[PDB]
Order: C-alpha cells, then sequence, then structure tokens
RNA sequence: UUCCGUUAACGAACGAGACCUCAGCCUGCUAACUAGCUAUGCGGAGCCCUCCGCAGCUAGCUUCUUAGAGGGACUAUCGCCGUUUAGGCGACGGAAGUUUGAGGCAAUAACAGGUCUGUGAUGCCCUUAGAUGUUCUGGGCCGCACGCGCGCUACACUGAUGUAUUCAACGAGUAUAUAGCCUUGGCCGACAGGCCCGGGUAAUCUUGGAAUUUCAUCGUGAUGGGGAUAGAUCAUUGCAAUUGGUCUUCAACGAGGAAUGCCUAGUAAGCGCGAGUCAUCACUCGCGUUGACUACGUCCCUGCCCUUUGUACACACCG
C-alpha cells in the first residue's frame, strides 16, 4: 500500500551502483516487489573556456565535462519500511529522495 | 549615489570568485570570470575527459 | 539476366575493344554491374579498390562540381538518367556502348614531366577522361539555354569535333614534342 | 524548489569556498582539506590539519561550525563541523607545501628547508618527490630550481590519482615566490597510502 | 514592350513586384500572357488599378508611402537633420567607405 | 512466422516485424511501392528484385524507420528487409534455404548482410570543420 | 606499429620461463592462464601477451631460443 | 478492394482533394486570398489563385496523418528559408492569422474538432470523406 | 601502338615521385623486355599501351 | 545577345508540326537554340505536340519523339 | 631511444608506450508505468482483411531506446618476405586486421615570448584630498580621403521564385510576485505583435521536433541571380534607441593579376540546429544531414630528426 519512489543522484557509477543493488537487495529481504532498478538516462554538463588568461597566444580551448548519473526504484510497500531500508549507511557522493508514488 | 538602473548588465554583475566585469560565464549559474572558474574547476567538479 | 540498369538496360552487350583497359571498367556482365550509379560503398581505403566500382559510378561522382554542386548526387543521377535516355533513343543502341566508347576515345595515352615525355597509367587513363568529360559539360552547360543532360549527352556521343578530344589532343601535342 | 543541477553547481562551488576560507584562516596549523557528507538531518563537514591540537584550541570549533551555519544560512543543529590529524603528514602535498613555506618565512635558507622537506616526505614513504621553487631568491633575476628523485611520473591517466601536488605563492620581503610539491604514492591495496589501484607498467607475478 | 506585365511594370519608379501583383490580379487580368499581346481595352483597367490603391481596397499598409508629415498614398537637409546630412544607420565606417 | 530486425545506417534505424500472410509490404505504414523519392526507390526493392517475390509471397513485411536523413533510412530500409528474410527462414523454415539466399546477398553486395560503421567524428576545436583549420594569414 | 613494449615481451618472457608445463597453443587458452597466473589490469595488455606467448611457442615448437632457461 | 490515404500518394492526393474542396462549395473565402503572403520570409505571395484551396486539402492531409497540433504547430510546418540578403539564411515560420483562419471554417464544416489534449482532431465524418476519395482514385 | 604488359615495378622516381619506372615485355612478343615509366597508379599483372616502342631508360630513374 | 522570338507565327506553328515526327529528338532546350524561339513558347509547342501525340516529362527537362 | 641484437659497459630514472573518455559489434546477461515492441479487447472507416486511437496496475517481451556489469581483437591461422629474431606485405574469416577511429594527459632546457588591465599574488616608483579610487550625467571607442587581416552574401537556368512529400542529433529551459526561463493550446492580428487556458524546477512539458524531392512561371537578358543604398511606415527589447514586420529604391558584381591558405574518408565540400555571448542584437565551441575527385608517394620546395664532415660563428649565418 501507498507505493514510494526513491531516486538516487550521484556523479559516480561504483557508488550508485553498489548502492542500488544494496537497497534493492535490502527490499527483497522483506520480500517486496521492486520494480527496477531503472537507470535513468545520464545527463551531462559540457562547458568550453580559454586558458590564457590574457587573449595573447593561440587560441586554445578546454572542455570541462561533467556526468550526472541517476536511478530510481519504485516499490509498493508502506513508507514506514521503506525509512527503515534506507535508513542504513551510505557512501559519499549519493543523494537519495523519496516520494509518495 | 548609485541612481543608475543597475538591474542588469556588467555593472550589476561581478566574478563571485574574483570580481571582475568581463569574462563572465552565466551557465547553469556559474557567476565567475574564466579564470577563475579554470582554476578552481577540479574544486568544483570540472575534470577533463577528452 | 535479371539485372539490369533501371530495369532498362541490358549489360550483356557492351564490350572494349582493347586489352589494356578491361579490369578497370566494371561492364562485364558477371558481376560489378549495378541497379543505379547510387551506393554508400567505400572505395578509397586501398588502392586500385575504385576499378572494382562501376564505370556509370565514377560519371555521376565525377559531376558533383563546383563547390555549389557536391553533396547532390541524387541530381547527378537523374541527369546521368536523362542523358542516358537522350543518347539511346538517339542513337538506338545501349547507352552502356556509348558510355564506354567515349571513354576509351577520351583518354590520353602520354605526357611530360620533370621535360622528358612517357606514358599515363590506365587508371589514370580513364580517371582523366571522366574527369575531362565532365568538365566540358560543366564548361557547355554554364550560361547557356542548354542543360545539363544535353550537354552531356552532346559531349557523349561526340567523344564515341568535342572539347574532351581537343583537350587530349593538345595534351598530346605538349606530349610528343618532347 | 531548485533544480537538480543548480544544486550541485551550488555545492560545488560552496567546497570551494570553504576550501579557500579555512586555507586563509589556518596558516597557522596546516589546513589539509575536508570532508563533506549530508546524513539525514546533518550536514557533516570535517576539517583536516597536520597540527590538531591547536586547532581545537574546542569553542573555537563550535564557533566555526556556527560560521557555515549563518554565513551560508544553514539551518541550525543540521551542521557539525570537527577538526581531523592528518594519518601522513609528508604523503601530503599542501602539508609540506605550506610547511615548506613557513620554514623559509621564518628565516631558515630556501635550499636547506626543501632538503628538510625531501628528506620528510622520504621518511613518510614515498615513491618520489619533486620540489619547485621558482622566482628571485637573491639575485634581481628570477630563476626556476628543482630537487627531484625518486620515481616521478609526468603524463597519463595515472598522473591525476598517482601523485599529490601543490602549489602556493609565498609573499616574501621582496616579492612572490612560487612553490611546487609533488609526491608519488606507491600502491597501497587496502589505500591509505594513496592509490587503491596499481599502475600499469607495475605488474605482480604468483611464483609457479 | 516583351516582359510580362507581371513584371514590366518593375520598370516604372514606385512599383516593384508587390505592387505589380497587386495590380494585374485586382482588375481580373490575364497574368500568362505577355505585355506585347496586352491593348488597349485593358491598359486604361491596369491604370485605374494602380492610379487608384485605397479606393481599389489595397491593404493600408501595401502603400509604400505611409501617412507623410499626413495621408496613406502610393526638406531634410533644410531642417538640418542627422539623417539628411548624412552613414544614418550608424555603421563602421572604419573599413568602409573606399569608393572614392 | 514473427520476428524483428533492425536495420541501421549512420543514424537511422529501421525495425521490421514479420507476419504471416500474402507478401503485403509496408514501410511506416506506407506502401514500399511510394517510397520518396521514387528514383531512389529501385535502392530499396533491391532485394525483391534480386531474390524474387516467390520467396516472400507467403509471409508479409512491415517497417518503421526512425532517425537519419532520407539516404541513411532508404540504407536502412535496405538492410532491415534483407536482415528479416534472412531470419525469415533461419528460424521458422529450413538452413539450406536461407542460407543460399544470404550467400546470393553477399555476392551482390557486402553492406546487405554487413551494417557499414562509418560515423561522423567529432569536429576538433581551432578550425571550421571536424579535419579542416582556419586560413593562416602570417602577416 | 604492431612491435612489442619490452614490458609485454618481459613478460610474456617469464611466465614461459616459470609456467612451460601446462600453457598451450591456443591464444584463448594463453589468456585464460595468464588471468590467474599474473595480474594484469588492462585487458587489451593481456591480450597481447596471450598473443605474444603463442606467437614464441611458434617459435619454440621448432627449436630452442634465446630468451628462456630451466630444463 | 480500397485505396486509403496511405495507398495513394501526398502530390496526387492533395490536387485531387483540392479539386474536391473546389467543386463542393461549401467553405467560405476571405477578402485576402490574393494579397497576403503565406510567409514573412517568402516575398512572391503564391502565384497561383487557388492556392487557398490547395492549402486547405494540405490541412485536410495533415490532420489526418497527425492529431494534436495547435496553430503553432502548423505555423512551424509551413516555414523554411529565410535569406536576410548578405546575412547568412535562417529558419522562419509561416503566417498564422491565415491557418487559424482556415482551421476556424474546418471546424465550420465539421472536418475537425477542439480537444482537452491541445490542438484538433479529425472527426469521423472528414476522415471517411477522405477514406472514400482515396478509394476513388 | 604496342601493348605492353607490367613486369615488375622499380619503385617510385623523379623530382617528386610521381613518375614509377617498370620494366615490360610486349604481348606480341613476350620475349623483348623494355624499360619505361607510367604517371599514375601501376600495379604488377596490369597491361599498358603506348605510342613509340623504341625509347629507353635507366635504372632507378 | 540572343533574342529569340516571343510570339511565334504560323511559320513556325507548321514547321515544327512538318518536322516533329522526323526529329529523332524534340527538346526544349534544343527546338528554342535551333528555331529561334523563347523556352516558353518551345514548352507551348511541346504542350500542342501532346495535343497532337505525333510521339519523358520533368521539371527541368522534356525528352520525346 | 619501439624492439631484436651488437657491445667497455652494467643497472636504472623520465618521455613514448602503457593509461583514461567517447564512438564502432553483441537477437548474450542485468531491467525498465518519466522508454519502448507485439498480440488481443474496445471504439473509426472501407465478418475477415486493410487500417487510426484508447485501455487491459503484468497480455507477454527488452529483438527496437535507455545504462550497467561483461565479452569481442590478440595480428591467430594462410602464403610470401626477412635471419632460423625483431617484424613487414598480401589472404579467408570477422563488426573491426591502421596499436579500429577521434581525442585528454604528455619529459629536460629555454624565450628577457604573453599577461601587473583577472585575482584582498606581489616588490619599487607614483596619486593619498581643487584624489589617477569612489557615485552619477553626457560623449567616445562605431572616424575615413587610405593599406592590410578573418568570415557573410554573389556572379546565376546544376538557378531564382511559387506549390505540394518529408528524414536528425547535441544541449538548454522557471523566484511564481497575475508573471522574470522553456514554452503547449485557444482567441485576436496580413506579418511584426497582444489577451486567456495552463504544463514542466524536467526521458514526463517545450520536444508532435534545411539543403534534398514530384509539379510549374521564368529562358540566357546584369534578368524574377544579386540586394548594396535610400525613403515612408508598425511594434518588440530596454528606464532611456538595438533589432524585427510591409511597400517602394535596385550599387558593385558576368569566376577574380603577383601571391596565397585548408584537406586523404562519412573526410573535404554543401545545408541547418543548440550553447556561450544576452534587458535587446550572431563570431567561437559542439551537434547532425547530403556526400564525392585524387593520392596511399616523395624529399623537388617549405621544415623537422639522426650520422659523417667543414668552420675564422658561440648575441651562434639576421654570424
Ligand atoms: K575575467
Ligand atoms: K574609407
Ligand atoms: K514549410
Ligand atoms: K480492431
Ligand atoms: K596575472
Ligand atoms: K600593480
Ligand atoms: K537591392
Ligand atoms: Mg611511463
Ligand atoms: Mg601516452
Ligand atoms: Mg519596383
Ligand atoms: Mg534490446
Ligand atoms: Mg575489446
Ligand atoms: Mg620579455
Ligand atoms: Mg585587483
Ligand atoms: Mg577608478
Ligand atoms: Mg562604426
Ligand atoms: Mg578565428
Ligand atoms: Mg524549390
Ligand atoms: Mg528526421
Ligand atoms: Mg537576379
Ligand atoms: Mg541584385
Ligand atoms: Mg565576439
Ligand atoms: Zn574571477
Amino acid at each position: 500500500q501507498h507505493r514510494i519512489r526513491i531516486t538516487l543522484s550521484s556523479k559516480s557509477v561504483k557508488n550508485l551502483e553498489k548502492v542500488c543493488s544494496d537497497l534493492v537487495r535490502g527490499a527483497k529481504d522483506k520480500l517486496l516487489r521492486v520494480k527496477g532498478p531503472v537507470r535513468m538516462p545520464t545527463k551531462v554538463l559540457n562547458i568550453t573556456t580559454r586558458k590564457s588568461p590574457c587573449g595573447e597566444g593561440t587560441n586554445t580551448w578546454d572542455r570541462f565535462e561533467m556526468r550526472v548519473h541517476k536511478r530510481v526504484i519504485d516499490l509498493v510497500s508502506s513508507p514506514d519500511v521503506v525509512k527503515q531500508i534506507t535508513s542504513i549507511t551510505i557512501e559519499p557522493g549519493v543523494e537519495v529522495e523519496v516520494t509518495i508514488s | 549615489w548609485n541612481s543608475h538602473p543597475k538591474n542588469y548588465g556588467p555593472g550589476s554583475r561581478v566574478c563571485r570568485v574574483c570580481g571582475n566585469s568581463h569574462g563572465l560565464i552565466r551557465k547553469y549559474g556559474l557567476m565567475c570570470c574564466r579564470q577563475c572558474f579554470r582554476s578552481n574547476a577540479k574544486d568544483i567538479g570540472f575534470i577533463k575527459y577528452r | 539476366g535479371d539485372v539490369k540498369l533501371f530495369n532498362r538496360w541490358t549489360f550483356e552487350d557492351v564490350q572494349v575493344s582493347d586489352i589494356s583497359l578491361n579490369d578497370y571498367l566494371a561492364v562485364t556482365s558477371m558481376k560489378h554491374y549495378t541497379f543505379l550509379p547510387h551506393s554508400a560503398g567505400r572505395y578509397s581505403a586501398k588502392r586500385f579498390r575504385k576499378a572494382q566500382c562501376p564505370i556509370i559510378e565514377r560519371l555521376t561522382n565525377s559531376l558533383m562540381m563546383h563547390g555549389r554542386n557536391n553533396g547532390k548526387k541524387i541530381m547527378a543521377v537523374r541527369i546521368i538518367k536523362h542523358t542516358m535516355e537522350i543518347i539511346h533513343l538517339l542513337t538506338d543502341a545501349n547507352p552502356i556502348q556509348i558510355i564506354v566508347d567515349a571513354i576509351i576515345n577520351s583518354g590520353p595515352r602520354e605526357d611530360a614531366t620533370r621535360r622528358q615525355a612517357v606514358d599515363i597509367s590506365p587508371l589514370r587513363r580513364v580517371n582523366q577522361a571522366i574527369y575531362l568529360l565532365t568538365t566540358g559539360a560543366r564548361e557547355s552547360a554554364f550560361r547557356n539555354v542548354k542543360t545539363i543532360a544535353e550537354c552531356l549527352a552532346d559531349e557523349l556521343i561526340n567523344a564515341a569535333n568535342s572539347y574532351a578530344i581537343k583537350k587530349k589532343d593538345e595534351i598530346e601535342r605538349v606530349a610528343k614534342a618532347n | 524548489q531548485i533544480s537538480k543541477k543548480k544544486k550541485f553547481v551550488s555545492d560545488g562551488v560552496f567546497y570551494a569556498e570553504l576550501n579557500e576560507m579555512l586555507t586563509r584562516e589556518l596558516a597557522e596549523d596546516g589546513y589539509s582539506g575536508v570532508e563533506v557528507r549530508v546524513t539525514p538531518m546533518r550536514t557533516e563537514i570535517i576539517i583536516r590539519a597536520t597540527r590538531t591540537q591547536n586547532v581545537l584550541g574546542g569553542r573555537r570549533i563550535r564557533e566555526l561550525t556556527s560560521v557555515v551555519q549563518k554565513r551560508f544560512n544553514f539551518p541550525e543543529n543540521g551542521v557539525e563541523l570537527y577538526a581531523e590529524k592528518v594519518v601522513n603528514r609528508g604523503l601530503c602535498a599542501i602539508a609540506q607545501a605550506e610547511s615548506l613555506r613557513y620554514k623559509l618565512l621564518g628565516g631558515l635558507a630556501v635550499r636547506r628547508a626543501c632538503y628538510g622537506v625531501l628528506r620528510f616526505v622520504m621518511e613518510s614513504g614515498a615513491k618520489g618527490c619533486e620540489v619547485i621553487v621558482s622566482g628571485k631568491l637573491r639575485a634581481q633575476r628570477a630563476k626556476s630550481m628543482k630537487f627531484k628523485d625518486g620515481y616521478m611520473i609526468s603524463s597519463g591517466q595515472p598522473v591525476n590519482e598517482y601523485i599529490d601536488a601543490a602549489v602556493r605563492h609565498v609573499l616574501l620581503r621582496q616579492g612572490v615566490l612560487g612553490i611546487k610539491v609533488k609526491i608519488m604514492l606507491d600502491w597501497d591495496p587496502k589505500g591509505k597510502l594513496g592509490p587503491t589501484t596499481p599502475l600499469p607498467d607495475l605488474v605482480t607475478i604468483h611464483p609457479p | 514592350g516583351k516582359q510580362k506585365i507581371m513584371f514590366a511594370l518593375t520598370s516604372i519608379k514606385g512599383v516593384g513586384r508587390r505592387f505589380s501583383n497587386i495590380v494585374c490580379k485586382k482588375a481580373d487580368i490575364d497574368m500568362n500572357k505577355r505585355a506585347g499581346e496586352l491593348s488597349a481595352e485593358e491598359m486604361d483597367r491596369l491604370m485605374a488599378v494602380v492610379h487608384n490603391p485605397r479606393q481599389f481596397k489595397v491593404p493600408d499598409w501595401f502603400l509604400n508611402r505611409k501617412k507623410d508629415y499626413g495621408r496613406f498614398s502610393q526638406r531634410l537637409k533644410k531642417i538640418r537633420n542627422h539623417r539628411g546630412l548624412r552613414r544614418v544607420r550608424g555603421q563602421h565606417t572604419k573599413t568602409t567607405g573606399r569608393r572614392g | 512466422g514473427t520476428v524483428q530486425c533492425f536495420g541501421r545506417k549512420k543514424t537511422a534505424v529501421a525495425v521490421a516485424y514479420c507476419k504471416p500472410g500474402r507478401g503485403l509490404i509496408k514501410v511506416n505504414g506506407a506502401p514500399i511501392e511510394l517510397i520518396r523519392p521514387e528514383m531512389l526507390r529501385l535502392k530499396a526493392f533491391e532485394p525483391i528484385l534480386l531474390a524474387g517475390r516467390s520467396r516472400f509471397k507467403d509471409i508479409d513485411m512491415r517497417i518503421r524507420v526512425r532517425g537519419g536523413g532520407k539516404t541513411s533510412q532508404i540504407y536502412s530500409i535496405r538492410q532491415a528487409i534483407a536482415k528479416s528474410l534472412v531470419a525469415y527462414y533461419q528460424k521458422y523454415v529450413d538452413e539450406a534455404a536461407k542460407k543460399e539466399v544470404k550467400e546470393i546477398f553477399a555476392r551482390y553486395d557486402r553492406t546487405l548482410l554487413v551494417a557499414d560503421p562509418r560515423r561522423c567524428e567529432p569536429k576538433k576545436f581551432g578550425g571550421r570543420g571536424a579535419r579542416a583549420r582556419f586560413q593562416k594569414s602570417y602577416r | 606499429g604492431r612491435v612489442r613494449t619490452k614490458t609485454v615481451k618481459k613478460t610474456s618472457r617469464q611466465v614461459i620461463e616459470k609456467y612451460y608445463s601446462r600453457m598451450t597453443l591456443d591464444f584463448h587458452t594463453n589468456k585464460k592462464v595468464l588471468e590467474e597466473v599474473s595480474i594484469l589490469q588492462s585487458k587489451r595488455l593481456r591480450n597481447k601477451v596471450a598473443g605474444f606467448t603463442t606467437h614464441l611457442m611458434r617459435r619454440i615448437q621448432r627449436g630452442p631460443v634465446r630468451g628462456i632457461s630451466l630444463k | 478492394t480500397a485505396r486509403t490515404v496511405k495507398d495513394v500518394n501526398p502530390h496526387e492526393f492533395v490536387k485531387a482533394y483540392s479539386a474536391h474542396l473546389k467543386r463542393s462549395g461549401k467553405m467560405e473565402l476571405p477578402e485576402w486570398v490574393d494579397i497576403v503572403k503565406t510567409a514573412r520570409f517568402k516575398e512572391l505571395p503564391p502565384s497561383d489563385a487557388d492556392w487557398y484551396y490547395i492549402r486547405a486539402a494540405s490541412m485536410a492531409r495533415k490532420i489526418y496523418l497527425r492529431q494534436g497540433i495547435g496553430i503553432g504547430g502548423f505555423q512551424k510546418i509551413y516555414g523554411g528559408r529565410q535569406r536576410n540578403g548578405s546575412r547568412p539564411p535562417h529558419f522562419c515560420k509561416s503566417s498564422g492569422a491565415v491557418s487559424r483562419n482556415i482551421l476556424q471554417e474546418l471546424q465550420k464544416m465539421g472536418i475537425i474538432d477542439v480537444d482537452p489534449k491541445g490542438g484538433r482532431l479529425i472527426t469521423s465524418q472528414g476522415r471517411r470523406d477522405l477514406d472514400q476519395v482515396a478509394g476513388t482514385v | 601502338v604496342k601493348l605492353a604488359v607490367v613486369v615488375k615495378v622499380m619503385g617510385r622516381t623523379g623530382s617528386r615521385g610521381q613518375v614509377t619506372q617498370v620494366r615490360v615485355k610486349f604481348l606480341d612478343d613476350q620475349n623483348r623486355l623494355i624499360m619505361r615509366n607510367v604517371k599514375g597508379p601501376v600495379r604488377e599483372g596490369d597491361i599498358l599501351t603506348l605510342l613509340e616502342s623504341e625509347r629507353e631508360a635507366r635504372r632507378l630513374r | 545577345k540572343v533574342n529569340n522570338a516571343v510570339l511565334f507565327d504560323q511559320a513556325t506553328y507548321d514547321k515544327l508540326l512538318t518536322e516533329v515526327p522526323k526529329y529523332k529528338q524534340i527538346t526544349p532546350s534544343v527546338l528554342s537554340e535551333r528555331l529561334r524561339i523563347n523556352g516558353s513558347l518551345a514548352r507551348r509547342a511541346i504542350k500542342d505536340l501532346m495535343e497532337r501525340g505525333l510521339i519523358s516529362i520533368h521539371s527541368s527537362q522534356q525528352i520525346f519523339t
């Protein structure tokens, strides 16, 4: 009852993958159906900037590029058990959001 | 004192790190000049890939 | 056979009256003869690869000039179809035969470089012939009533008296004087 | 509410601001980075220092904890800030960077100061070290002078995790001297020393 | 003379492609014939259409000489205007202007 | 017999869904005979005009094409129909017929069974095109 | 080009020197043995080492070489 | 047994359906048929005197093919190349009031209707007419 | 007009390396071996036409 | 300057009729360049041909006989 | 300076390679209601069959898109060559036989190369109060008889113009104040522009995402190629005029001297899209589309590297 959606946002693939597997297996511990994990399309932030502080010299541009990875999990369960499952420890770089679904 | 409308333009935006009125990057609300932003790219999380 | 150019032209009639330019022209009616000269194949990879390419492909690819015409192979093959119909309907023969006759009569034999005169590669011979024909058609088509197909047809029959034959004449004259 | 992109940029620039603020206050103690985590209802921001007994002074740490709470409009009782001791002072690049800065500012000759720092980094157990000092030392003309030894890679992906580098601009009496310190870290599979992965050129063999 | 009326009246000043189109089709005149064929029984109609735009339901914005300094219809030097005296458009004339 | 075959060229994918019947051929819900431009139409009748309608006289074809350009989509369907007709016999009829049609298609053209991998490479900075650079004026 | 880095040459020589007993002629067997008898990070470096070892087994099956020793 | 909009090519379909609207004689015409240009980037207004009926047939086929498109969508699909002189060419839209007007007339013919999803949908009678006229090809 | 078959290629020669010097034999008389030069691309086993069959050449021109 | 005629007389009207069976090729461009007539009048003449049918059709060229 | 070997050297550090990112293949796995495929059921038209839309909290699946772990290629087999090494050429196969392509990082030694006008980086000299900062007002950098530099638009009929088919990726997009961003839809307005219904803090909404291609008027004419330049006019942005709509005006220009720059494959060339710039106004960074000619050789020129050699140079031949 009262399906719950959890969103996992990060920049590192390894941390997100390990915590997603951990959370899904923890949900499976309570014998709970889980639809997922759903690998949200990664979003890329691209920025280009000129290295030279003054425009002198041949124009060379560096291209910084950041990746944002996301996973989403839907659990058909009461929210309290979802909070119990996610109450366990976390690793750096991963943000957890919970919503009513 | 500051009677001219500074609601926009380079007279209202400065680099958050240094404070220049030129070279202001604004994409994703960085609000900094290119030199200061390139100095702290590793700090922000901006790392070269290709 | 079951393969015909635009389902209209039969390849099993055209031969080459020379034993030096056979393999460089894909006109044999056993393979290398296609439905139309438009194919997304790679032929610049290795040396002598374009010899396997059909002759009609070479002719239609050499027309995408000048810089306002490249990337428009569709117009190129449409124009080649129009000029092909013109040639066949006028001459009452296989247009492939006229194309082959024009190419085999529009290839220079000797040049002079370094100044000493010496021969020409057969692949370079057919390439130069095709380039000369396309440039002559372009010259006859610029600032004129004629469309592309008409001048292409006229230069093709006249080369089977023409721009390409006179260019070959002057090149061979320069060569044979040294 | 605030979109994910703007929030991520805000935390990135906020961490950079925190680093700049803390590195310009703990010059007497050797600020050596910060770790920030977001637990449910808590935002933990632990400062690192080579000398920790002086960071505590623990009232000053509580003032610096309120610093981020009230300057950045963070909620009360949701932000924590403590101090921590370096695992290895020598293996930390910035630690030896400001150590050399302090040594040259005190009155020691720069050459002797870099020899001391160079001995200390090998005391820690570095694979290799490099110290570059650029600027005017005694003469009007500026010069670049280097002391390097040990393994010193210079290119490729391994350069950004198998080395630790630090650069500083020490304001001397006659100008500004630029100092750079680079330390190579060995392969520690646990990861406490340096990287947790071996080098591409380093291959180990099990005897038959 | 030989050009189509679609663009035969382009030659006369004050009329271009647009007004030629607005006149050759508002008099119910044939369009796929040249001007040499056109005779007097339609020349009067053409001049009537051209000379009386507003009375012929010309859209009011179509007229070129609009609301003179005061009627919609089809000195700067003396008043000392920057437009009459002068490039008025305010152009970077550092490089251009090399015609004399 | 219902199979999925994807024909990819550049950035155009033609997904063909098979079903037994009377050999109806449709692209994007529109007949194969209405391929536009009609002059490149023979490019997409290559498998029908080479293998023959007797091969596909009892199973229909329905294809949906997405992405790429017009020529890329034409090549995508050109290879997708070929893949689907190999899958016609590979999974539902026999081995010898599928083998022989694959060999005949290969001997006609390699692209009919092999997807050409040429893709557009990224453009480099400091120049106009991907590989071309600006005009160098020394003085 | 296709010439081999001194690292892969050396490691191939050592693995043949100490593990000539079981290692066989096929490239895939060579790599599946390499992955557990030695720690190689790059998979394509491992593939290069396995192919090089196969080439030296081709060399040695006709006669001795100047590289390996023991027995 | 039946030829449907898919089975008959768009060019001959739109010309035949424009003729269908020509002899239908039910839908109205504006007072600005010749004068107004279908797009601002266009220089010469459509030289065809009956351009309006060809355009209306284009709408009649478009709403059959896809539904839910608003005035802005039709303004977009009828855009094209705008050459600004010595400046590089770019993209431009088409006229909006004329498209709004012709869509309103098509509602008055009952060929389409408004939707809760935004845009217009084809009504059963209009697509029935298109189906039988395709069958008459 | 003495058609000749390229028998061996002696490497690119000339100022720019544009000319390629080859050895040929006549199809009318196989046993006669001459040396000539050819522009463009030439591979072994090809058949080449000419005009004058009396001109000679040199090795590594 | 080629000053081709803008309106055709009965002269061209019947010469084209006489020569259209015997012309192995009839095209608007060749007709315009040979009979000293405008391309538009060549188009009109080819439509008169289609009316009489003494024999492709394309936006740029016309090939018939 | 990659290796094999030769060896008064042996053993080692950098650089290269190794490394990392992306693309290229997987009917294998992981699993998808913010993504899809198929069948069925219902409704739409000409039972079935062609056919469009809607559900089925599982009809089934992940072949199609997404993203992860993995695999795949290593030159192994074939022939020849080379020394019987290092390896090279041509073969089958394979998605790939160029380390597959493209990039990121990239050693020592220097330049009096650039930047004090990016920096609460800084030493010295100078202003430090009729201030060289500070706040506003206005102007100016936009000058033009003239020389040069990077690009945009053309010289047209392979085209302009007017109808009608229609196929992409990258990214970006709100403070809710009525509402600052992306804007859907309806209405009004020829167009430019305005009002209302609202959605999206985002794979949900924008996002349903051109050259080219049938058809015709031109007709070789500085002409409907071209639109420089002008006038009249409306409105948007901005506190304050930049741009954009309509018509009229219709300049040079008919492939360009000496010289000169880029490029070898989905590349050049052609066509657009996004972002940065931004109260308003597009060159640079990426994205995709159409898509070829030749070459696959060389040191002739312009250079770079190595060996031998000559030197009266060492600021090093601009000696
Ligand atoms: K700046
Ligand atoms: K001037
Ligand atoms: K349009
Ligand atoms: K049904
Ligand atoms: K500086
Ligand atoms: K200063
Ligand atoms: K003009
Ligand atoms: Mg290395
Ligand atoms: Mg490297
Ligand atoms: Mg006029
Ligand atoms: Mg799949
Ligand atoms: Mg692999
Ligand atoms: Mg200097
Ligand atoms: Mg300052
Ligand atoms: Mg000041
Ligand atoms: Mg100016
Ligand atoms: Mg530039
Ligand atoms: Mg057009
Ligand atoms: Mg598309
Ligand atoms: Mg013009
Ligand atoms: Mg003009
Ligand atoms: Mg600029
Ligand atoms: Zn700054």
